[PDB]
């Protein structure tokens, strides 16, 4: 087969060719080799699966929007329903692959607290995606696991990272989104976003050369979500 | 950078329109 | 399984969800049912495969652009080469599926000369795509079959359709592109484009309500290709 | 309509740049 360096280069080609399923397959192999990922590799894996799952989430939203309209012929409404179920199946397979990686290889072996937080946030994200399409009893499971991952990441990050750290900020972003869209708690969502942005503003001196751009960007996303939500 | 912001905006707005209504 | 109407609706969902492999699979089933396609169905099939093959052609171009740069480590240049070969394989499988459909079901059973021309142009297109990536001996085959399909479509259309007909115009567009990029004959490419557009200008009175927009659009593409090429 | 024209333009230009040079 191929070695780690070869797999990573293949992943970069795939990314440029916009072949994200290929990319995810390569980064999956690398991860399964069992060794801790460099920042580069870690980012490659994240991007790959974000795009793979992203395509399916987008398709699911389109089909659902369409599913909202009276359709006398039961075979059209029903047709679209079965198609939606297909998409949900693909989606669950992807998310379950990611969560498998996170539990077998990535989180347990994470040395730096930054890496730990990154992987736990990833786990929260993918359980959240499952939640977006999950059903009755399964939905409870999915939502709980999401919140647990987000909560652990959040505590670790408040203890170990600076409020301007992009990983910490993005964690806050996604977690607030979780409260708003998943737990339907607009109040707590806004509270979390506002607190995060405010703490980041208080300590602008903690910014550094390597990530000040990503920091300010995410702060912007936080404030944007805030405005969109408060109404 | 503003494209990231626009994508984000659209993705949140979608939930606001289709899941809240 | 599913009936023709169900397959077509599924194809429309897939199209809206931007899941073009699904779409192509549905239209493929419909076609294989053996009956002549309505204009709607025909357009669905065309769009589906245009997008499926389009993704692969685009990836192939990206990887090739990348393949043009000195890379001392033989495993990076070589890596990208093998990845390019993979893409070419996918691409050839798609094109060969389409050409199979065209030869078994569509062209032979085409009643209207318009349908005939449409399918022969499709055949020319897909042999042309094969040509873009084809190798030594196989390339000769692919190029010849492309030109044969385009030539038959062109004669039939000059005899049976009006110069402003969108199918005829688009045929001229793609055929001139074939001359320029495949046979490397810039002279004849420009001659074909200019003649086609000029004949369409001479008979603007042949335009009709249903397709005058598509006609004028394609005329525009013809003139654009002309300018881009003459230099 | 102009987006169709821009896509077309890019797709032809690509061949002009990478296959002619």
């Amino acid at each position: 087969t191929m070695d780690k360096s070869e797999l990573v280069q293949k992943a970069k080609l795939a990314e440029q060719a916009e072949r994200y399923d290929d990319m995810a397959a390569a980064m999956k192999a690398v991860t399964e080799q069992g060794h801790e990922l460099s920042n580069e590799e870690r980012n490659l894996l994240s991007v790959a699966y974000k795009n793979v799952v992203g395509a399916r989430r987008s398709s699911w939203r389109v089909i659902s929007s369409i599913e909202q309209k009276t359709e006398r012929n039961e075979k059209k409404q029903q047709m679209g329903k079965e198609y939606r179920e297909k998409i949900e199946a693909e989606l669950q397979d992807i998310c379950n692959d990611v969560l498998e990686l996170l539990d077998k290889y990535l989180i347990l072996n994470a040395t730096q607290a930054e890496s730990k937080v990154f992987y736990l946030k990833m786990k929260g994200d993918y359980f959240r995606y499952l939640s977006e399409v999950a059903s009755g009893e399964n939905k409870q499971t999915t939502v709980s696991n999401s919140q647990q991952a987000y909560q652990e990441a959040f505590e670790i990050s408040k203890k170990e990272m600076q409020p301007t750290h992009p990983i910490r900020l993005g964690l806050a972003l996604n977690f607030s989104v979780f409260y708003y869209e998943i737990l339907n708690s607009p109040e707590k969502a806004c509270s979390l976003a506002k607190t995060a942005f405010d703490e980041a503003i208080a300590e602008l001196d903690t910014l550094n050369e390597e990530s000040y751009k990503d920091s300010t960007l995410i702060m912007q996303l936080l404030r944007d979500n805030l405005t969109l939500w408060t109404s | 950078r503003d494209k990231i912001r626009l994508n984000n905006a659209i993705w949140r707005a979608w939930y606001i329109q289709y899941v809240q209504r």
